[PDB]
RNA sequence: UAUAUAUAUAAAUUGAUUAAAAAUAAAAUC
RNA sequence: CUAGAGUCUAGUAGUAUGAAUACAAUUAUUUAUAAUAUAUAUAUAAAUAAUAAAUGAAAAUGAAAGUAUUCCACCUGAAGAGUACGUUAGCAAUAAUGAAACUCAAAACAAUAGACGGUUACAG
RNA sequence: AAUUAUUAUAUUACAGGCGUUACAUUGUUAAUGAUCC
RNA sequence: AUAUGAAUUAAUGCGAAGUUGAA
């Protein structure tokens, strides 16, 4: 397939099927597609660029042309008929994984499939192009779903330095509390909206040395006793798991958390069911896209004639 | 306009920029070679050349100067009989026996096709460059490269000042005095416009005044570099105007009046079309 | 109403000369279409000597003035086929199924987009001038189109009778 | 008229001014930084509204 | 059971002096 | 141009807004009949002129260049070319039929504004 | 004697120039500046 | 007859800056 390159470039500003921060900003700053002061060919080309950046970036153009279905399906508000231009892709396995929130990208879902982490009706499918029929149940290994929806596991060095800084700031807080305890308690209540033993209960912590703690993670595990992370380096409660182990949702997840209509998801088991092919209905389309109907109809007119 | 014509012809024929740091007169290519006989005393660029004639017509062009040349001719009978009447012999709203005629002119001399002239020109351009002729220099000190008196010499007690196109090629003020000598003062004191002056002077400074053509050469080059800022400014100028439009028209508070809003749309497309044809 | 709802799109923008004795005088012609996308459309023309902006300005006002209601079937297409001759352009336009695109000439595309004609398939024969295409397009849209209700009333029939029977 | 248009933010943002020649920065990166906010020592961007997920059954888009 | 950590210094490739960018592209990490 | 006749006859040869049918609003003139008592500013027809609608790229057409039907002939960018070759007739002259390669992005029509003409007059 | 002045005498910056507009900007209907002796 | 070559020979196409007539 297409070799990923400059997918998230800010100058180009093309939105991609990804949960990435750069993709989030590209979606944020775009506003809307500009089809004005343009000939029909230029409008069609812009619509192709915008829509084809999102729906099937990996698909080769001459392959997408063959996959493209000129005949669409539709089951007071207006039916958005031509948002179904890319509904054919929604039955591909990788797209189903991405829409089920079992991956942070269509490319990541592709790697999950190709690396044998995906099953469809209990048979391991290793081909991203496998098309889902209605009623199929597909599952992903829970470790990979947790990695996809979790923060990056810090290296040992990075988390060790983060712990260094946390000890520094915790010592600072307890120092300032000891100096001026009464108003510290009162002003903490001020945000939350006297017992002098309060500051007495708080206890210092010893600054660690990177040179001496390097390369000894079991030792560093015992040496940390912060109130919030007791006896584990930051983000590495069990260092043998693929994710930030005190499991934390990945950054910038709310913008891209859409619950698809055509899939029924079980996050507890990392399973999903393909209810139906996405279908447009009055005032609503089940093809999750960031572009308006004019862009989709321009892309549809492009692909009907193949750019003529 | 005529001065512009001669200047352009000289530029395209000699192509001064194609031979930088080459002073003096050696025939120039255009088995074909040509040189300037007169009036020009140098094959380098013309110091008086401003590209467009129309800018002689502007308020700022009210002191620009051109390489004209005057002469006097006595009227024959018919002109005397002809230039009489209200129509032709009055202020169109005393008589003379002669007319002062203005004209610009140019001359080229062509080299001889031969095994001699071609190698001669080639070797002259190779081995003996004539160095950087300084302001004040007399070139080769032969009639070919003498400074030409391009303005009427101004003469006062003891001293004659001359405005010259120099074989170095810069506008020059040369002052002769009774001091520097008696004979040189005598000759300069009979010097006139259109003559080649051929001696040394006590001061040979640049002809600073109305060298604004060099100031104009700056302005045009400013435009070319900053012309490309113009479209780029115009982009944000119109973008922010329309981004303001869409905000309050998508929000639809319509602080901007219906008359004025549709004026913006007129500017948006009008600016678009004008950019189209400018490519052509 | 006018600014917020109506959309303006330039259709023609050109320089036309009127060579006078002294020299070539060049003016700017602009032809625009204004439509609310909800069953009202109009065309406008403007001619300005000094800058095209004024041409488009007067064209926008003229289009606003000639804004007219346009018959529409299901608010998405023409009621039936329209075969229309206008000053040398032959427009053959066909209503289409829901979801069908605007598979027409570009000028007709902007006109339909402005006027809310979602569905159409057409061909332009004989001359293909954009000017004449647009004028004939609007004329054939409004003169050459009759509503099923109007046809039935003129024939004194109920809509159930006039409506076509389904065959397969 | 189509132009290769660098996808600058539609909203207004604080652009670059006079820059140290070795900064080698672009307006888009400044827009990125202003959209995110300061970067925490942990690598987070707490100041943003979108860094953290909602928790009251109301999606934050 | 705290948490918008803040300060300094040092550097900072190509182009450019800001809506002129190359460029999240590299490296690095999981 | 050819033969026979005493200049004539007999010739060879074949150049230099298609036809029909059905229908189609007025006005004004005439034109030819048919009446009724010069008057009915008489009706029915055809010819002429300006229209309406309609057609057309327009000029313009406007009972046809309109609405329809039927039959035939003809056209497929400019130039090469109505040329070459062959055939057909002709003593011959000529006529008919009639290409091809090469070259080009032209070429043409109606109308608009202009400057041009010994183009016209007319004025100031 | 030191200083300050004034007054001479030297002292050189210079003064001087009906030199420049192919030397400009003001001002007006000469001045400043730039340069030149 | 279908082809392939030909001294000798007919016409025409192009282009270079021009030359000559006044159709
Ligand atoms: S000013 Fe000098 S170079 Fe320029 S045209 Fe006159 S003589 Fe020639
Ligand atoms: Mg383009
Ligand atoms: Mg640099």
């Amino acid at each position: 397939p297409r070799k990923a390159n400059l997918l998230k470039s800010l100058a180009r500003g093309r939105v991609r099927t990804s949960f990435n921060k750069y993709n989030l900003f590209n979606l944020y700053k775009k506003g809307g597609v500009d089809l004005k002061s343009k000939s029909l060919y230029q409008q069609k080309w812009t619509a192709k660029q915008e829509t084809r950046a999102y729906h099937g970036e990996h698909l080769t153009e001459k392959r997408w042309q063959t996959v493209f279905k000129p005949k669409l399906d539709s089951v007071i508000k207006e039916t958005p008929f031509l948002l179904q231009t890319f509904a054919v892709l929604e039955k591909r396995l990788d797209f189903a994984l991405f829409r089920a929130m079992f991956a942070s990208s269509v490319r990541q879902a592709r790697q999950f499939i190709l690396h044998g982490n995906v099953r469809v009706n209990g048979v391991k499918i290793k081909h991203p192009s496998y098309t889902l029929k209605p009623g199929d149940m597909f599952s992903v290994k829970p470790d990979k779903v947790l990695e996809a929806l979790g923060a990056k596991k810090p290296s040992f060095q990075e988390a060790l330095k983060i712990d260094k800084t946390q000890i520094v700031l915790w010592n600072k807080y307890v120092k300032e509390a000891k100096t001026e305890p009464k108003e510290v308690w009162e002003k903490k209540l001020e945000n939350f909206e006297f017992d002098p033993k309060w500051a007495k209960n708080l206890k210092y912590h010893d600054p660690i040395k990177l040179s001496e703690l390097e390369g000894d993670e079991p030792k560093a595990r015992k040496l940390i006793n912060l109130p919030w992370q007791k006896n584990y380096v930051y983000g590495r409660q069990d260092p043998k798991k693929p994710f930030f182990t005190p499991w934390k949702p990945r950054p910038f997840l709310s913008p891209f958390a859409i619950l698809p209509h055509h899939l029924e998801i079980s996050f507890k088991t990392c399973h999903a069911v393909y209810l139906r092919d996405p279908v447009a209905r009055p005032g609503q389309s089940e093809v999750i896209s960031p572009f308006d109907v004019p862009v989709h109809e321009r892309a549809y007119m492009y692909y009907l004639r193949n750019g003529k | 306009m005529g001065f512009e014509i001669i200047a352009r012809a000289r530029q395209i024929t000699l192509r001064p920029e194609n031979f930088p740091d080459e002073f003096g007169k050696i025939p120039r290519p255009w088995n074909y070679f040509l040189k300037v006989i007169a009036p020009c005393p140098h094959q380098r660029k013309c110091p008086l050349q401003v590209g467009n004639p129309n800018f002689y017509t502007h308020k700022e062009g009210k002191d620009l100067k051109f390489c004209n040349f005057q002469k006097s001719i006595k009227r024959p009978k018919f002109s005397i009989e002809l230039k009489k009447g209200k129509l032709l012999a009055t202020s169109w709203d005393n008589g003379r026996d002669y007319e002062i005629l203005n004209y610009s002119y140019l001359i080229f001399e062509r080299s001889h096709k031969d095994e001699n002239t071609l190698k001669e020109i080639k070797k002259l351009r190779n081995e003996n460059v004539n160095g950087k002729y300084d302001i004040g220099s007399l070139g080769d000190d032969t009639q070919n490269s003498w400074p030409r008196i391009i303005n009427d010499p101004v003469k006062r007690k003891g001293h004659v000042m001359m405005d010259l196109c120099a074989p170095s090629g810069e506008l020059e003020k040369w002052t002769v005095s009774r001091s520097f000598s008696k004979q040189i003062y005598h000759d300069a004191r009979k010097s006139k416009k259109g003559d080649l002056w051929a001696s040394a002077a006590k001061t040979q400074i640049k002809g600073l005044g109305d060298l604004n053509v060099k100031k104009f050469h700056k302005l045009e080059k400013e435009r070319i570099k900053q012309l490309k800022k113009e479209e780029r400014q115009k982009a944000r100028k119109a973008m922010e105007s329309y981004n303001e439009l869409e905000d309050s028209l998508q929000f639809d508070d319509h602080q901007f009046s219906n008359f004025e809003v549709m004026k913006k749309l007129s500017t948006f497309h009008g600016n678009d079309f004008l950019q189209h044809v400018n490519r052509k | 109403y006018i600014t917020r709802k109506l959309t303006m799109k330039p259709l023609v923008m050109k320089r036309v000369s009127n060579q006078t004795g002294k020299g070539k005088i060049a003016s700017f012609y602009a032809l625009v279409v204004v439509g609310d996308k909800n069953g009202m459309v109009g065309l406008g023309e403007g001619k300005s000597r000094e800058e095209m902006s004024k041409a488009i300005f007067k064209a926008h006002w003229d289009a606003v003035r000639n804004l007219k209601e346009i018959p529409r079937y299901e608010n998405r297409t023409i009621y039936g086929d329209i075969d229309f001759r206008y000053h040398g352009v032959k427009l053959h336009l066909r209503s289409a199924k829901p979801g069908f695109g605007l598979r027409v000439n570009h000028v007709i595309f902007e006109i339909c987009e402005c006027a809310g004609i979602k569905d159409l398939s057409g061909k332009v024969y004989k001359s293909r001038n954009d000017m004449n295409i647009a004028k004939g397009t609007i004329e054939a849209f409004t003169k050459a189109q009759k509503t099923l209700d109007e046809v039935a009333l003129g024939r004194g029939k109920k809509l159930v009778d006039v409506r076509k029977v389904y065959y397969s | 008229f189509s132009r290769r248009r660098i996808a600058y933010p539609f909203y207004p943002f604080k652009k670059l001014g006079r820059q140290h020649p070795k900064k080698h920065d672009t307006n888009l990166k400044t827009a990125m930084r202003q959209f995110l906010g300061p970067k925490n020592y942990k690598g987070e961007y707490v100041m943003n509204k979108y860094f953290t997920v909602p928790t009251n059954h109301v999606p934050n888009y």
